[PDB]
DNA sequence: ATCGATGTATATATCTGACACGTGCCTGGAGACTAGGGAGTAATCCCCTTGGCGGTTAAAACGCGGGGGACAGCGCGTACGTGCGTTTAAGCGGTGCTAGAGCTGTCTACGACCAATTGAGCGGCCTCGGCACCGGGATTCTGAT
DNA sequence: ATCAGAATCCCGGTGCCGAGGCCGCTCAATTGGTCGTAGACAGCTCTAGCACCGCTTAAACGCACGTACGCGCTGTCCCCCGCGTTTTAACCGCCAAGGGGATTACTCCCTAGTCTCCAGGCACGTGTCAGATATATACATCGAT
């Protein structure tokens, strides 16, 4: 159903990461790159959240799920668990 | 017309002044949904659930790139390069 | 009959809850039994440090000249502090932002 | 019934700073906070209970617990404050 | 008297490699590998259990906690082989 | 009264399925613990160690050896992916490093 | 009790860097190297030293440097038995 | 019959890499242990299991420092190490200076 | 220096929507009492940690020459930044609809508990084979020619 | 290509000490029965997640042009490596002593569990004021001269 959105991920917005990141001057070959790092990220915390997900029979990821599965990884975040 | 850096080091300090979310939300959400079909399919998502990956997201990349800027700092270059991010996530021991 | 009910909290001098961290510990799993003061001194440790980085994010208001705290205000205050920084190392403040910093190579010549 | 720590945090926040207020979303990071703090302190307790063959958590736990998590004057005045609650409690 | 996995690993040993034996170091090593997959996998259950308001650790605890610790072909064959485990076990 | 089986014997394992019921039940790891989560919990922990062993008898056998040291073990785990990343932050002791030198560092020609 | 850092001598901290695979090390590395240690078995045994207070010991044992490497991120194998 | 600088630096990579043994003797390594607990408690008595266990979780932790430093070294286009490759090394690890 | 363009800092007014305070009730916290078992304390024993001494030899320390590697400077060519005109789609507001999350009740299967029994696993003793160490011959590899 | 010499590999003999097997016994796992409640399942409420449409406008996109910068090359010199000689201290073994860790027994006081009672703390409501927005305007900053 859906295909290519990684391509959402435009190069201004890379930019923009990189800027408040403190970065003056980037190289052409840096987008595919974080796209790349990117999916692999989301990969690994949407897998989690889903395992969570699924083993509460639900069939709705929660904020909640997302936050365990951050946890999990050694990425605690703060704000969303109420 | 300004030299090449100064609306650089602008937009730098524009953008470590403020918090707001710096990737649009739509596409993102289109590609947390994409992502995720290959898990479960017909899958549901809170909306604070898809804020929340955003802002792991987010925060992930920006401190990835702080760290790229050193490793790009350390080969006397003003430019992050590719082998800067790889380099930073070996040593930060992250799955090549 | 009854004497007046005394909550814990005030009996220690505290804002925060001692029953309820007294439930929580009881309920949590982490041991068979629970002791009369470990509510008591954990409710205080956690009163202590919310007291800490609540006058650190008020003083970071105050110099934005703000009347209320904000996340990008609790960020500043965890991130300016060298032992606030080291407890809370791995952890993500939503909206808080990030410490403007720009490398002095970075600058113009 | 939803709990939360957002009453005591605002008692907190007016005994240190009487005219500043919070926004909804800075409580949200407090009560997470407060709860991770939770959740470290409990673990550590139980893991020395555990490791010394004991069935209870007492003030002792939570004293070496506090030595182990908070860093350098962190843990000084935490162990203070915990010390000055316990020893009023005693008293009534 | 000091209880560990030694038997337990020499027979799978010479399930593996009938003619391979093993320094008491490496027994050692192996000793600890067991007891720290144990400890996760425990308390990944646990959590689990906490997360979902329930008071029991079953076998579906342990699935979960394991495709959730385990990496990804060790996850499948781990999950097949308590799979397999727990179905021979009711039916006898 | 009948003549006492194992529960290993009868899900067909050789860890022991009682002992690490007992280690779940004095664990503070929940209220109650079921009947095959020990079961499960054995056949995995003896899955793996059959995973590592076999990998370290192979690497003993290739240096004509007859008896897994610690180097074995090393060598097996850092050699294989998944145990790689299983047991990324984890140090054997006496198991040495990985040979492995940067080409950049070689001798020209 | 006194000077004990330089103890960890420039040979020793050589085969620590052949075995990390290093070609060529600056004079400078040597000093660099004490202090990094020094700093990381303070850490250590600062926790190991909580852990032998806790259970009223005079003794630090294998099980303590254990506990306290495996808080630290730091988990040991071999050492537990 | 002179080596080249550099044979003998590769010869001993091979020989350190390919073994096992602690690289720093025992005796100091303890004396430096000794002292810095004094610093904790007085009258510290030690096995001699968690002084050995000590040694070898510093050693695997030089050792990996070395490594990531000797990487940060070659992205300089340097083959030697300098302390602001291991500071580098430290910073990217999330360690504290 | 120097003036121009310009993004940014300062001063004041408006409003709106989110924070701060008030109310009811109910459900979680407090007081009282009893039982029992967890933990504190004292005595004991024996093991394992610390201290000392002598030797002897491997390692560390020191000195020195030299070559190779770090670093600075320069040239060049290309790839990135900046600005502008066009296009693309994100955001927002509104509406409709249904999947499904959350809660309640019923009931039964399943797990805790207890007492008796027995066989698995532990600790101690003994032996014999895997591994290490040595010595000598063969091959490899390195560096100058 | 050549050839001398150091380093390494291989092959065999010796020995020693640790892994692996055997046996007694004791204590942890197993079996069988009972009963209490956790959770599985069905049913109902009504929230919120998804889909769609239309409009606006800001962001994204594509192109052109210039120059800042990455990178390759060369020269210099200094600082690291390799090696031989002297010193020094680690390591090993052997012996002594006593400190403190582990164990057992005894007692009591601290915590769980139950019941009763009540007042704290949470959903709902609403007003007023902190900050965002708007506009005007000073002003510091860049950058070519």
């Amino acid at each position: 159903v859906l295909r290519d959105n990684i391509q959402g991920i435009t190069k201004p917005a890379i930019r923009r990461l990189a800027r408040r990141g403190g970065v003056k001057r980037i190289s052409g070959l840096i987008y595919e790159e974080t796209r790349g790092v990117l999916k692999v990220f989301l990969e690994n915390v949407i897998r989690d959240a889903v395992t969570y997900t699924e083993h509460a029979k639900r069939k709705t990821v929660t904020a909640m799920d997302v936050v365990y599965a951050l946890k999990r990884q050694g990425r605690t975040l703060y704000g969303f668990g109420g | 017309r300004y030299r090449p850096g100064t609306v650089a080091l602008r937009e730098i300090r524009r953008y470590q002044k403020s918090t707001e979310l710096l990737i649009r939300k739509l596409p993102f959400q289109r590609l947390v949904r994409e992502i995720a079909q290959d898990f479960k399919t017909d899958l549901r998502f809170q909306s604070s659930a898809v804020m929340a990956l955003q802002e792991a997201c987010e925060a992930y990349l920006v401190g990835l790139f702080e760290d790229t800027n050193l490793c790009a700092i350390h080969a006397k270059r003003v430019t992050i390069m590719p082998k800067d991010i790889q380099l930073a996530r070996r040593i930060r021991g992250e799955r090549a | 009959a009854r004497a007046k009910a005394k909550t814990r909290s005030s009996r220690a001098g505290l804002q925060f809850p001692v029953g309820r961290v007294h439930r929580l510990l009881r309920k949590g799993n982490y041991s068979e039994r629970v002791g009369a003061g470990a509510p008591v001194y954990l409710a205080a440790v956690l009163e202590y440090l919310t007291a800490e980085i609540l006058e650190l994010a008020g003083n970071a208001a105050r110099d934005n000249k703000k009347t209320r705290i904000i996340p990008r205000h609790l960020q500043l205050a965890i991130r300016n502090d060298e032992e606030l920084n080291k407890l809370l190392g791995r952890v993500t403040i939503a909206q808080g932002g990030v410490l403007p910093n720009i490398q002095a190579v970075l600058l113009p010549k | 019934r939803k709990e939360s720590y957002s009453i005591y945090v605002y008692k907190v926040l007016k005994q240190v700073h009487p005219d500043t207020g919070i926004s909804s979303k800075a409580m949200g990071i407090m009560n997470s906070f407060v709860n991770d703090i939770f959740e470290r302190i409990a673990g550590e307790a139980s893991r020395l209970a555990h490791y010394n063959k004991r069935s209870t958590i007492t003030s002792r736990e939570i004293q070496t617990a506090v030595r182990l998590l908070l860093p350098g004057e962190l843990a000084k005045h935490a162990v203070s404050e915990g010390t000055k609650a316990v020893t009023k409690y005693t008293s009534a």
